[PDB]
């Protein structure tokens, strides 16, 4: 049952989805957004521009804003990613960092980039990090 | 009217943006590092340059030549065999520097920015009638420089105790008397000649501008700034504006940018370069011909010649690129010196060098 | 008779030796590594060789044509727009394959080293009458490699299996080939890799059929120290007279007749020193390879290591453990090196302590 898997592979105010991509009817998308391989998203979510979401799980009521990366990452509850920022990875199922895993309600600002860390519920960010864990 | 400028080597400390062009070929804020103070000496109506050089000039005498006619100034090369200290390089061109007339020349260093008023600098050599004028500015460390105490009077490097702030600024203005007091061995100018008429008390100015000795690839992105600072005061209109633009940017006419972008505060592009859309460049300069592609994030960078930066990557930290290097799509790279003719698919999620 | 050469890129993955010169213009053990089967395509009569390189050959023209004469051999360049996989260089070279008679051809690349017995291949391919013959050699690590499952008997293939994690072979291709005019046609005008499409097209026909030697796959600056042990190793079978001797001289080493020593030294084991160099007393070299007209200054210990031309080693310098320099590199004297990988055109005046890349 492919069809419960999002398949939209064009822009007919679908975005350009790169198969294996569940998305839920609730969310908000935008054509120019490239929603790659292996990408979950959950209900009631706003999808920006221009986004490209690979290996990654998204949770209810999250935010992404202008020009957003997300890669090999677990976007918790309500948590707003601030525009051009990135949240990536490096996927290694064996690393405790190799996948970033970010709380409930946390504010990624604008630019501010998260490379393999874990982020707590209820934080907000105004400076990159990396390689670290954050209360 | 002449002039004399002290290039040095090659530019081994800028590498890998000096691997194929030399030092002064390096376009810094569109224009080629050069070009910077070549106009401003046709500011005083100097008609030819010398370049006290120490590699081959075969390399650049396509560039130095098509600079001759469109500045309308005579541009040649003097080649030594050894760096004759400061001073050495100087003895040799004494032959193009002495027209007859007994005028003062100009003496300027390749690796200084500044904003150049050399106009009301002959006035402030022709109304007390000194012989050597040096220009000088203050630094807030002047242990690790070396301090000027003023007329100057005495040197002292790395002073433990304050005895001035003052350091010189790599411009010079000397009269033809001077190219006689230097002998046949490499002598350092700041060491053995300034001392020598400095106890002469034949020489006498303060620099109302910004100062940056550019010595690595790093100081272009700080340096841009004092140089786009300084362009806000003289002309405001020279960098460009709208609703996009944030703080200071100097962009070039041939260079097109797409929509939905964001540049700024402080970058400079290129002509002959195309910028897509979705981008956000901030602190980072752009040169000649290299296209970014849509959705990438590139601060405080630098980006080579006829380069390609895929789309989603990232880019920051002082990242270096050479002359034609393509970064894949959805590459991040966190401080990655990377040589030329190099083709990036994997992430430099740390500080690297790449060949 | 024709002949055919992989050359490939510049060399991307050889730098900083292959910043100035490309891949095959860069001296192993003396001579470029071009020269050492061109020489052995003489041993077979061969006139014409051509190069299936992927850059603009205008640099090299210069050194091409001064082998022309020195050794009696046609050599001309093939430039493609892009790389065609492993078998589509071939394709664009058979106009100057073709010679009329119909004979079979060499295809050889310019990663791999070996002793090279292409005569004795000939009768092995006028003896059975194949089509198309491979070279190929044991390896202890089939599984890293494209294993070739043959016949013990006669010497035919019948698949490709790579990677495989159950034992079917350890046999492995080696890089030279010998080929009949009749597989040129074969080929499409799309890039084939002649490893995994092209090859696999004859094994099924059956229509197609072991290196006594050593080999080596050069794709690393590294590799020159270990693939230079294998090469001398070869010599003292080959030829031992080739190698110099004296109460100075330990294991296999390879002096050139410009290439002048101090007294005191102690060279050795497999050195290799280029021409027009300059070696001064009291120098220990081991495991390392002098490129030309660079000078070791005295008292001067460099084991295992790499020097690129027209250098300069201080005196009491310690160079060790893979330090690769690049061309006119200035290193001081009683500077130490631990794995510095230096950029061409650099004077050393600090210690590279540990593994560095200077630039």
């Amino acid at each position: 049952s492919p069809h419960i898997l999002a398949s939209g592979d064009g822009t007919n105010r679908k975005p350009t989805i790169i198969g294996d991509v569940y998305i839920h009817p609730s969310v908000k998308l935008h054509p120019t957004a490239k929603i790659g391989p292996n990408v979950s998203i959950s209900a009631n979510v706003r999808v920006g521009p221009g986004v490209r979401l690979i290996s990654c799980i998204i949770l209810d009521d999250v935010e992404i804003k202008e020009n957003a990366v997300v890669i090999n990452s677990i976007i918790g509850w309500k948590s707003s990613i601030g525009r051009w920022s990135r949240v990536q990875a490096s996927g290694d199922y064996n690393d405790r960092l190799g996948i970033t895993i970010l709380g409930e309600a946390v504010t990624v600002e604008d630019e501010v980039a998260v490379i393999g860390s874990i982020v707590l519920q209820n934080k907000t960010l105004n400076v990159s990090v990396q390689d670290d864990i954050i209360l | 009217m002449k002039a004399l400028i002290l290039v040095g080597g090659f530019g081994t400390r800028l590498r890998p943006l000096t691997l194929s062009f030399p030092k002064p070929l390096v376009d810094f804020a569109n224009k080629p590092m050069i070009l910077h103070q070549i106009e401003a000496l046709k500011a005083v109506g100097v008609d030819e340059v010398v370049l006290a050089i120490n590699y081959q000039p075969e390399v650049m005498l396509n560039f130095l030549k098509d600079f001759e006619t469109k500045l309308e100034i005579k541009i040649t090369c003097s080649q030594e065999t050894e760096p004759l200290g400061t001073a050495g390089p100087l003895a040799l061109a004494r032959d193009k520097l002495l027209d007859g007339s007994g005028e003062p020349f100009f003496v300027l260093n390749s690796d200084v920015i500044s904003e150049y008023p050399l106009k009301e600098m002959l006035e402030f050599h022709k109304s007390h009638g000194g012989e050597a004028s040096i220009m000088v500015t203050k630094v807030d460390e002047p242990s690790k420089y070396g301090v000027v105490v003023m007329r100057v009077e005495k040197f002292v490097e790395k002073p433990k105790l304050y005895v001035g702030n003052k350091i010189n600024a790599g411009i010079y203005l000397l009269n033809p008397s001077v190219l006689d007091k230097i002998e046949l061995r490499p002598t350092s100018i700041e060491k053995e000649t300034f001392p020598k008429i400095a106890a002469a008390q034949g020489l006498y100015m303060v620099l109302p501008g910004f100062w940056m000795d550019i010595g690595q690839p790093r100081d272009y992105i700080t340096g841009l700034r004092l140089y786009l600072d300084s362009l806000r005061k003289k002309s405001p209109a020279k960098l460009t504006s709208g609703p996009h633009i944030v703080g200071n940017v100097l962009v070039d006419e041939t260079a097109t940018i797409g929509e939905g972008c964001l540049i700024g505060p402080d970058v400079a592009i290129g002509p002959g370069c195309i910028v897509e859309s979705g981008v956000r460049l901030s602190r980072c300069t752009v040169m000649r011909g290299v296209r970014i592609k849509k959705h990438a994030c590139i601060s405080s960078s630098i980006i080579g010649w006829h380069s390609t930066v895929g789309q989603w990557a990232r880019i920051e930290n002082m990242t270096i690129l050479g002359e034609d290097v393509h970064v894949s799509d959805e590459i991040y790279s966190n401080g990655g010196v990377v040589l030329p003719h190099k083709e990036i698919k994997s992430n430099i999620l740390k500080p690297e060098i790449v060949m």
